């Protein structure tokens, strides 16, 4: 992901 | 060298605060959703995907107020191209004097970690602000737990931490509250  | 540069003089002597974002300040997918608070086009592989984020209850008075309290800085194991559009779309005010993404984190023993000594500040005058007690495993006394959070509009939690950290923004040392 981009995200965490 | 360090993270940071030097703060810049109206900064000096506040305390820097190392805020996370997600889970703490948002939560974002790339399920749709109807009530997002933005919406955010990110390119992985040369396809635009959506991700979908809302914001925190009580987030916009509590950066506000962060701002002027602290050298606000946000750190997050997301990347950029995620972070940066959100960063600018969720700080009206400025609060955020940098932003540190995954490149900048440590990768160990499975996860990223926010590596406080490598920003270049004071450790007895620095904070993390983090959702996930993993991010900050090489400084737990300088952490401010908070919960996760993920879609619940009745949190506060936001909100019912500012009283501390006001009274936190004047002491000399945070490890003499947090030991
Ligand atoms: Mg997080």
């Amino acid at each position: 992901s981009p995200t965490x | 060298q360090y993270l940071l540069p030097e703060a810049k003089a109206q900064d000096s002597d506040k305390i820097c605060v190392v805020i996370n974002l997600d889970e703490t300040l948002v939560h974002s997918s790339f399920k749709p959703v109807n009530n997002a608070d933005f919406i955010i086009p990110v390119e992985i592989d040369g396809v635009v995907h959506q991700v979908y984020v809302l914001k925190r209850p009580h987030v916009d008075e509590f950066l506000q107020r962060m701002g002027e309290l602290f050298e606000c800085v946000l750190f997050t194991a997301s990347l950029a191209k995620y972070a940066d559009p959100v960063a600018d779309l969720l700080d009206k005010w400025g609060a955020f004097r940098a932003r540190l993404f995954r490149e900048s984190c440590v990768f160990h023993r499975g996860n990223y970690v926010k590596d406080l000594s490598r920003l270049g500040r004071d450790l007895r005058r620095v904070l993390i602000l983090d959702n996930s007690p993993a991010s900050y495993v090489f400084h737990p006394d300088n952490a401010v737990p908070v919960a996760s959070w993920f879609d619940n509009m009745s949190d506060t939690e936001l909100h019912d931490l500012l009283p501390f950290f006001e009274q936190l923004s004047r002491v000399d040392d945070v490890y003499s509250v947090l030991r």
